[PDB]
């Protein structure tokens, strides 16, 4: 019974994990020698 | 701004023709500023339909919530093809406003 009533609420929580995680995931899109190359030539 | 790029089209021997080379750097700079519109529709997108899909879950499959393993492996699935095809759309979009 107990543990009936706790997935009365459950799916909120899931829901609001999966925004959590998609957020995340969202602003993970944007945050030697070949570089120092590239550097040398932008230079 | 504007005097800076014009001091620059002159050049030190006297000129008046403006380079085009300032111009297509303004331009892209100016394109570049509808990049994060693409990101917001693309959030927004998402959103909404991780919301769709749990109040599809939620409402319209009643019958699946005597399983609550299978809606929970369901959503499982789900939220990872998104997550997997989220960085295709992103590369797909960045692909096309190169082009």
């Amino acid at each position: 019974l107990l543990m009936h009533h706790i997935r009365d609420c459950l799916p909120e929580l899931k829901t609001r994990i999966n925004v959590l995680a998609a957020q995340y995931q969202s602003l993970l899109n944007s945050y030697k020698s070949a570089t120092l190359l590239q550097l040398i030539t932008k230079f | 701004d504007i005097l800076t790029a014009i001091r620059n089209a002159t050049g030190p021997r006297p000129a008046l023709f403006v380079p085009e080379v300032s111009f297509e750097l303004l331009v892209k700079r100016q394109i570049k500023r509808l990049e994060e519109p693409s990101l917001r529709c693309v959030e927004l997108v998402h959103e909404e339909m991780q919301r769709i899909i749990q109040h599809c879950s939620n409402y319209s499959t009643q019958e699946l919530l005597r399983f609550p393993k299978l809606h929970d492996a369901i959503v499982e699935v789900v939220t990872c093809l998104l997550r997997k095809r989220l960085p295709v759309t992103n590369e797909m979009v960045h692909n096309l406003v190169a082009i």
